[PDB]
């Protein structure tokens, strides 16, 4: 970007920039990802494939299209994009299950096979014991964990008293 | 004369602080 | 015996403890409610008795020690909240 | 309590010591602090009596224990769903009133600032 006035447009520049963006996605440094993306012209963001792929992957990751995130491996712009993809994928699974615990109250054992994108049924068992998922006799994983509600059972009387005391201060301490 | 001016300014600042403290105290008692 | 959070006695519990039939349990509570031994209400739909007050009884020394420990916790809470109010409203406190 | 002339004399004697500049709200909050202190003192007295009873310094009265059982029974459960919902609803009902009062106060303060600025501009214009 700096000496680009005298330097010619490198053929591999866009590919390597997309590689950097995909790496930033792999390390969950999305705030840096957008700042570095803004450095590119607004045209090649929607036009150049090497830039189009990582930004689309970011959109899919943010909106929750995890199936498209997994499919992004097949249509990578270049072979060099492969490695970072795996780095992202390990997150996606652990993210997907994070949804499953809070969204699905109970899911079948094989039903998650496409959801968790697991090839071997054996690969479910180790990931489940890592996740500590209580398998049910009917091949159903019971995710009963919403009982840990925001805990409205308790009144935050200390915080409320502090706020009211601050009101009293702002009404009296002014003088 | 630079040092004399600087020291006089320092004394003036400290005197102004004293005056403001006294004024606040006098307001506090003048309300009573 | 039950703590104040768990003073909802099922009809089965009273029937088993008092060696009486379930259908008589309500009547028993009536007497205890009429004399003044206990205070509360009866939810016959759920077959439960919500007891809220007991006739105070003679306590052992160990029970008095436990009561004093409860007072210790209560005093700790009162002191903590008093210090909190004093600290937060120090400027406006007279 | 004091008679009218007795109160006049007391206020004459307490003229310097008594500070009346503190607003009513500060007085009520200080009353709450004093109530907390008094409750702590009373509970500490009860705790000391129970400590003496436990070690045998005093015999079991069997009447103070009767009163203490009632005292501990009277301790309300603030963790109940119905009580928590009622407390939240009441707090919001009072907070909307506080909000309306503060909004009116802010508007009145803006009006006062308007009057002050207008008076200053008129004074500097005539001079």
């Amino acid at each position: 970007f700096d000496y680009k006035e005298q330097l010619p447009e490198s053929a591999y520049m866009h590919q390597l920039l997309g590689l950097n963006l995909l790496f930033l996605l792999s390390q969950n440094r999305v705030a840096e990802f957008h700042t570095e993306l803004e450095r590119l012209p607004a045209k090649d963001i929607q036009t150049n494939v090497y830039i189009k792929h990582p930004v689309s992957l970011e959109q899919y990751l943010m909106e929750g299209s995890y199936n498209k995130v997994f499919l992004a491996k097949g249509n990578i712009p270049a072979e060099s994009y492969t490695f970072f993809i795996d780095i992202l994928l390990d997150t996606i699974r652990d993210e997907i299950a994070g949804c499953i615990e809070k969204a699905y109250e109970k899911i079948l054992f094989t039903e998650a096979t496409r959801i968790l994108f697991f090839n071997t049924p054996k690969k479910m068992t180790d990931y489940a014991k890592k996740r500590g998922w209580v398998l049910g006799p009917n091949n159903y994983y019971s995710f009963a964990s919403q009982q840990q509600k925001p805990e409205d059972t308790t009144i935050p009387s200390t915080e409320l008293a502090k706020q009211v005391i601050e009101y009293a201060r702002q009404l009296e301490m002014i003088v | 004369d630079l040092y004399s001016r600087y020291k006089k300014l320092q004394q003036e600042l400290e005197f102004l602080e004293v005056q403001e403290e006294y004024i606040k105290d006098e307001q506090k008692n003048l309300k009573k | 015996t039950r703590p104040a959070n768990h003073r909802q006695l099922t009809f089965e519990e009273i029937a088993k403890s008092a060696k009486i039939t379930v259908n008589e349990v309500e009547l028993l509570v009536m007497k205890a409610l009429s004399v003044g031994l206990v205070k509360g209400s009866i939810d016959e739909v759920d077959k439960r008795v919500h007891m809220t007050w007991v006739q105070p009884r003679v306590l052992d020394l160990q029970q008095i020690k436990g009561m004093k420990d409860r007072l210790e916790f209560w005093c700790t809470d009162v002191k903590s909240m008093e210090m909190l109010v004093e600290h937060q409203a120090h400027d406006i406190l007279t | 309590g004091a008679e009218e002339a007795e109160e006049v004399g007391v206020e004459h004697l307490l003229r310097d010591i008594k500070d009346t500049t503190v607003g009513t709200l500060s007085q009520r909050i200080t009353n709450q602090v004093h109530g907390l202190k008094g409750l702590n003192s009373k509970l500490l007295d009860i705790r000391s009596y129970l400590e003496k009873v436990a070690t045998g310094k005093l015999p079991i009265n069997h009447q103070i224990i009767y009163q203490l059982q009632d005292v501990f029974n009277l301790l309300p459960d603030v963790s109940l769903q119905e009580f928590v919902k009622a407390f939240y609803l009441k707090t919001n009902d009072q907070m909307v009133v506080v909000y309306l009062a503060s909004l009116i106060r802010s508007v009145v303060a803006l009006h006062n600032l308007i009057n002050n600025k207008i008076a200053n501009r008129d004074a500097e214009k005539k001079e």
